[PDB]
């Protein structure tokens, strides 16, 4: 049926499971033992929760989701956490040992032996689900332990599995902070790998969801688990079409295939427009029309980039909760009429509409507004150059002092594979501006 | 599981390591007598990385001690803790030091080092995965050195896959007392340079001076300066013990702090350090212990490194604090003084935050330090070098245990390399 | 004199300390920052009609 | 449909702001909450409230104003006062640094980093509202930071929007009581550049407004609740025509046409004729006679103008309540018959008549007179150029002798600005003469 298989990879990547996984027991209604109240909704495990958890005769939710990291410390904190006893205890995936940054020690000394095992999760986890549209990828391109381990095991699934989609998803390296110096090191050896397989990647950046967060949400000092409930909530938004319907149900599939124009290149950007505090919600009012100017501000994407310096592709929004075609026709009427706004004039109509009627509800303990219109606002322009343009900078200079390898060919490696990545990105700004030159 | 056994060695790395336990087991909760009391349930989990489980509830160091004379070990066993202590591990020789460092190196050593190998490979089985090892001594110390630089070399071959920390005190640079300190200051770090991967580098002077500055007492005991420095080395070892959102592992830190292999000296730094009344008159903010933190008064190492620039900084965060703080904190040091960086490496900073405050005090961190002061350091050893090697003074000694001049030569070649190998680097 | 002496023992306090510093912005609101520079930083409204920066 | 903008700029144009807003939803019977009672009246933000409030879907009224200042005492008090609730946080715009009475340091040093946001603040007002028939600018000449900052966002709001009308309120300097010295040197400036943008500017007077209180009120002790809540009124008067309905219904379009004759000088003078005390309506009688004899007395006006020195151009009266045609167009023919009242021959008619039924209501704990028929009457002569020639001597002397020049040059200014004004107020009054000469 319509249903998906989430991999959790790296310390980076497990906190988010536990925050998205605590959203979405909410809306269900799901205890913290795994089953409801005297309420009927068990069986052989085919209800709101048959997409996402895995309530068996036993009648207890079996979130489908797999976490897998290289240390216990995290992950046992979770496994001694709140839902605990619904999470399986090896699909909790540990490691006794570091890839210490660096790529290929979680690509080549640990990764051997540990990937058999995860190889018998998935396939376990494969051969109980029946539609396995495809799967959902939490990582960083700067994994100490999310960058390495993550490009193997995508191959190892690549070539097993070449007829099913893979959602990656990662936190895009911060432009101008760094709290790595081979952070630079992994994340081309890592891009270089992932190109010719990866089917769509999409990239947050913390420093301006925090712009966000100390701009509309009021809040100073946000806590961890805000960044988590606001990505959390982007998920949340993007699986409301899996979960629930709406004027029209669209798949991934369809994600897939409209949105990334050419191979290689498959890097687009999300925004959710209704970003505000409660008070400030309090006294005002929403309607579709404000917030998709809002969503086209570029102060409120996530990402450092002008999209004046850039022109626009592709752009997707998700319209969940109580809107109608009318105003929502006319006022996207307007926006192709303005000027400002610069697609290329190879795709006339570059936008794909979701329409979702289920408001969007608030977290317990939380901090967002009070939203019943919504959007997700997924789009790719061509002002990405640039950030990677920061990036080869960043790296030419240090691969001519040459710097870190020691601890590289320390353990093993060839500056060959340094090299070919360097073109490899070499290939990407020059199809990037190719495609910008019309 | 990956854990740590420790070396004891020196007549202060025997002061450092008294009172570096006694910290832990304060801090830990348990009793002098060894019969901890449940308090906390993390320290209950992630002691094992430390001590091993003995009968009823007792936490085993696992620590060995290194002597030649009875009386300082004597002492530590008295101490208010000797009784965790092992008699096990309290292995020693019949002879008195003279602390030369040639009869520690290869008389008197000779007939110990097969022990104490003995010795250490017992514990090293008795836990199943390192880390690695550390170890508390001097550069300048004359027991300690021969001692460690010996068992430094054996326990590279037989273990090349773990950390080499050393923990070496400087002396002053004023006075070194032992007049031929300077001769084994130049023979220790000759060998130390090749076989460890890691070294702090502390120096009394400025630990008196942090008496002198914030303390503010006149009259302390060297214990108390083992106090402060037994925190410091505390608190970059409350990374593994601790959990939250940070990343502790060495490795993790050490290639992150090591761009060359050449790269051993590391310079501590420490966070709020209080007056008699200040204690009520501070607020007690990120910024204060930010600038506070990065105070080169605050420093306690060598020296200043206003003289040079910064290679590479690491600093660990320990209380209930925030990534945003200390990421504005960046951004605002970084745009403060990006000039007194090198130019060579931009972001040289590598962050830890530990929400596990520690037992007295909310808010703390440590700083680990890699710039350009450590010229001062070994330049003025090499005057003192060029000096005493230019009329040999007090050799007659070291011929006698079949020692020659060939060695000091091709020595402190070996540190003249590092003179121009830091210069030319920064420089 | 038990104050001074206690006070006046050791040196007296002197800045060889890093001169670290943020500069502030010219609002006291926690959400707009803006300085003599910067002066284009701030929480961008919801507008309806004009997207950002039409003109 | 039927709506306006107000804006009220200096601390000093502040508290008359919470004064009338204050006073409005006294008559709409607006909770300090924001909700009416069990009655209904909530929607998407259509009846009464439409042309002031903004009452959408959430259920609460939001006044369509700005609160512009600059120093955060005095609007925290009231962000901390009463109907807070009800006041947009980033309306009611908070200040910094004060322009210490200099204009052009309001005018430049922090106006240029404040006015964007004001820019962002009135198109998110102005998008919002379908008839936007003009701005309601509170001001004044004397402004510490009412002088500079006006005069920019003026400036800039001219510029981008010039097909709307501009409604300027100041208060006129007291021609023999200055609270500042410098308060000449700016309050000429503001002239001399509003001159060529502003659309309609009335002003008055506080010493004649205090004149009238101990005269007829009877109080030698009111205070600013006194003095703001009698132009509160006045402004509800104006603007009873835009909520309620009459026998004829006027608007400031017909005001801007009507009483201007001529570009430059739109500068027409406000008056109310039933001010009284309540024991002394008591065992009297209003109607339109009297009312009309006492708003043609020369004492009755708010500004220090003698009639009998000048001569009429404009007129205007507006009656509000329970007043029939028949003997206002006799009294006003009558009135005509005056020969006391000396209008210019140029115009056989000037005057602009409003009737509206609604009785005008007293406030709670007020001080006002309980009227059925009254009347504001705003008209216009030739008596206002000693004003400006009271203000010319005083400015004359101090610029030959040059004081407090050093400040404001200090600060980057020079002298041919303070040139150009008087020149423009010599072409000024040259104007009001050459009227008056028929
Ligand atoms: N996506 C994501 N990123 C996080 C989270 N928490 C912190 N980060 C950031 O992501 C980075 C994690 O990268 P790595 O340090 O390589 O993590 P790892 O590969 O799993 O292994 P470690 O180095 O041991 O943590 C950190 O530097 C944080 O700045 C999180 O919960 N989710
Ligand atoms: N324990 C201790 N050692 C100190 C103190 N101050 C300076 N030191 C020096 O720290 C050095 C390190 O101790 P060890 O390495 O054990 O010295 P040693 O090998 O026994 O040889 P000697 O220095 O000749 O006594 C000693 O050489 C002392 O000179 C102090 O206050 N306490
Ligand atoms: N509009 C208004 N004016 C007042 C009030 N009370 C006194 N005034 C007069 O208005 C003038 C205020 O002008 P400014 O001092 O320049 O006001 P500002 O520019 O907003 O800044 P400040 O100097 O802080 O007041 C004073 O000189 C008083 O004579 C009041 O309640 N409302």
């Amino acid at each position: 049926m319509r249903e998906c298989i989430s991999i959790h990879v790296g310390q980076a990547g497990v906190q988010i499971g536990n925050a998205c996984w605590e959203l979405y027991c909410l809306e269900h209604g799901i205890q913290p033992d795994g089953q409801m109240p005297s309420d009927k909704t068990i069986g052989g495990g085919d209800d709101s929760f048959n997409t996402f958890f895995s309530e068996t005769g036993a009648g207890k939710h079996v979130p489908r989701a797999v976490f897998v990291d290289l240390e216990p410390t995290v992950v046992d904190e979770v496994r001694t956490g709140t839902y605990r006893q619904l999470f399986h205890p090896e699909q909790l995936i540990t490691g006794k040992e570091d890839a210490a940054n660096n790529y290929a020690r979680g690509h080549y000394t640990i990764g051997k032996e540990i990937v058999d095992l995860v190889l018998d999760r998935i396939r376990k986890l494969a051969d109980l689900c029946t539609g396995l549209q495809g799967f959902l990828i939490f990582h960083s391109f700067g994994g100490g332990t999310g960058s390495g381990f993550a490009s193997l095991l995508m191959e190892r699934l690549s070539v097993d599995y070449g007829k099913k989609s893979k959602l990656e998803f990662a936190i895009y390296p911060a432009p101008q902070v760094s709290t790595a110096v081979v952070e630079p090191y992994n994340s081309i050896l890592t891009t270089h790998t992932t190109l010719e397989h990866s089917d769509c990647a999409f990239m947050v950046d913390n420093e301006a969801i925090y712009d966000i967060c100390r701009r509309n949400l009021d809040i100073e000092r946000p806590t961890y688990t805000n960044l988590n409930r606001l990505i959390g909530q982007i998920v949340s938004s993007i699986t409301a079409s899996l979960r629930f319907d709406g004027a029209l149900n669209v798949d991934l599939t369809e994600f897939q295939t409209n949105l990334v124009p050419y191979p290689r290149i498959h890097f687009p950007l999300a925004t959710y427009a209704p970003v505000i505090s409660a008070e400030k919600a309090y006294h005002e009012q929403l309607s579709v029309a404000e917030i998709t100017n809002a969503c086209f501000e570029p102060a409120n994407q996530m990402v450092k980039c002008d999209p004046r310096h850039g022109k626009y592709m592709a752009c997707c929004m998700l319209y969940r909760g109580d809107v109608v075609p009318k105003d929502v026709n006319a006022a996207i009427a307007t926006i192709k009429t303005k000027r400002t706004i610069q697609f290329v004039d190879w795709c006339p109509t570059g936008f794909k509409v979701g329409i979702n009627y289920q408001p969007p509800t608030v977290v317990p303990g939380g901090d967002l507004a009070k939203v019943q219109r919504a959007v997700c606002m997924l789009s790719n322009t061509t002002a990405i150059a640039e950030a990677w343009a920061r990036l080869d900078h960043k790296f030419d200079l240090m691969y001519a002092k040459r710097a870190f390898v020691h601890w590289y060919v320390g353990e093993g490696m060839e500056e060959g594979e340094f090299s070919e990545a360097r073109e490899d990105l070499a290939a990407l700004e020059k199809d990037y501006e190719e495609v910008g030159v019309d | 599981m990956r854990e740590i056994v420790h070396l004891q060695a020196g007549q202060c790395g025997n002061q450092i390591g008294a009172k570096f336990w006694e910290v832990i087991s304060d801090e830990h909760g348990i009793d002098p007598t060894g019969t901890y009391h449940g308090d906390s349930d993390l320290q209950l989990e992630r002691i094992n990385v430390y001590y091993n489980e003995a009968t009823g509830g007792k936490y085993v160091p696992r620590a060995v001690l290194v002597d030649l004379e009875p009386g300082t070990m004597d002492s530590v066993r008295s101490g208010p803790f000797g009784q965790i202590f092992r008699p096990d591990n309290f292995v020693f020789g019949q002879s008195g030091a003279g602390n030369n460092w040639a009869k520690g190196h290869y008389t008197e050593g000779a007939e110990l080092v097969d022990s104490v190998l003995d010795v250490v490979r017992k514990e090293a089985e008795s836990c199943d995965c390192l880390q690695g090892f550390q170890l508390t001594h001097s550069l300048g110390g004359g027991t300690g050195s021969g001692m460690g630089t010996l068992l430094i070399s054996k326990i590279r071959e037989e273990y090349p896959d773990r950390i080499m920390n050393t923990f070496s005190v400087v002396p002053s640079p004023k006075v070194s007392d032992t007049v031929v300190e300077p001769y084994n200051a130049t023979l220790s770090v000759h060998q130390l340079v090749e076989n460890t991967d890691e070294t702090y580098c502390i120096d009394n002077e400025a630990l008196y001076d942090i008496c002198f500055r914030t303390l503010k007492l006149t009259t302390p005991t060297y214990g108390d300066l083992n106090h402060l420095v037994s925190a410091t080395m505390s608190g970059v070892t409350t990374c593994l013990r601790f959990p939250g959102q940070l990343n502790a592992d060495l490795r993790k830190l050490a290639v992150n702090m090591v761009p060359f292999p050449r790269l051993h000296f590391f310079m501590p730094g420490f966070a709020p350090l209080t007056s008699r009344g200040s204690q009520q008159y501070r607020a007690l903010t990120v910024p204060e212990l930010t600038q506070q933190m990065f105070d080169a008064k605050n420093m306690m190492a060598a020296c200043d490194p206003r003289h040079g620039r910064y290679l590479t900084v690491a600093a660990v965060f320990r209380g209930r604090m925030s990534m945003k703080e200390v990421d504005e904190q960046m951004l605002n040091v970084q745009n403060k003084n990006s000039s007194y960086f090198v130019e060579w490496i931009p972001n040289n900073v590598k962050t830890a935050v530990c929400d596990i405050p520690p037992r007295g005090l909310k808010m703390s961190a440590t700083f680990i330090g890699n710039s350009t002061a450590i010229q001062e350091l070994f330049k003025r050893i090499s005057e003192q070098f060029t000096a005493m090697f230019r009329r040999k003074a007090f050799l007659h000694w070291y011929t006698g245990e079949g020692m020659d001049e060939m060695e000091f030569t091709e020595a402190e070649s070996n540190m003249n390399d590092l003179v121009s190998e830091y210069q030319q680097y920064q420089d | 004199n038990k104050f001074s002496r206690q006070h006046a023992a050791f040196g007296m306090f002197q800045s060889h300390n890093i001169n670290v510093t943020l500069e502030k912005s010219l609002v006291t609101g926690p959400d707009n920052h803006i300085t003599h520079y910067d002066r284009l930083n701030f929480h961008p409204s919801y507008n309806v009609n004009r997207p950002s920066i039409c003109d």
